[PDB]
C-alpha cells in the first residue's frame, strides 16, 4: 500500500503538471482570442468609420 | 430598381445580423473565460492542498 500510494500520488502530481501545462496553453489561447478580439474591434471600427 | 431595392434590403438584414452575432460571441468568450478563471482558482487551491500532502 505504501509504493500504491507513492505512484499514486506520483501520478496525481503528473496529471497535476499535465493539466497545468494545458491549462497554461488554454490562457495562452485566451490572451491570443483577446488579441483578436481587440484586432477585430479596431479593423470594424475603421471599417465604420 | 425593385432588384437594387431587394439587394439593399439583403444587405442591411446581413448587416445587422453581423452586428448581432459579434456581439453574442464576445459575450460568450467572456463567459468562458469567466469559467476558466473559477476553475484555474479551484485547481491552485488543490495544487496547494496537494503541496500540503506532499508533507502527508
Amino acid at each position: 500500500v505504501e509504493k500504491d500510494l507513492n505512484e499514486l500520488q506520483t501520478l496525481i502530481e503528473a496529471h497535476f503538471e499535465n493539466r497545468k501545462k494545458e491549462e497554461e496553453e488554454l490562457i495562452s489561447l485566451k490572451d491570443r482570442i483577446e488579441k483578436r478580439r481587440a484586432e477585430r474591434a479596431e479593423q470594424q471600427r475603421i471599417r465604420n468609420e | 430598381s425593385d432588384k437594387l431595392k431587394e439587394a439593399e434590403t439583403r444587405a442591411e438584414f446581413a448587416e445587422r445580423s453581423v452586428t448581432k452575432l459579434e456581439k453574442s460571441i464576445d459575450d460568450l468568450e467572456d463567459e468562458l473565460y469567466a469559467q476558466k478563471l473559477k476553475y484555474k482558482a479551484i485547481s491552485e487551491e488543490l495544487d496547494h492542498a496537494l503541496n500540503d500532502m506532499t508533507s502527508i
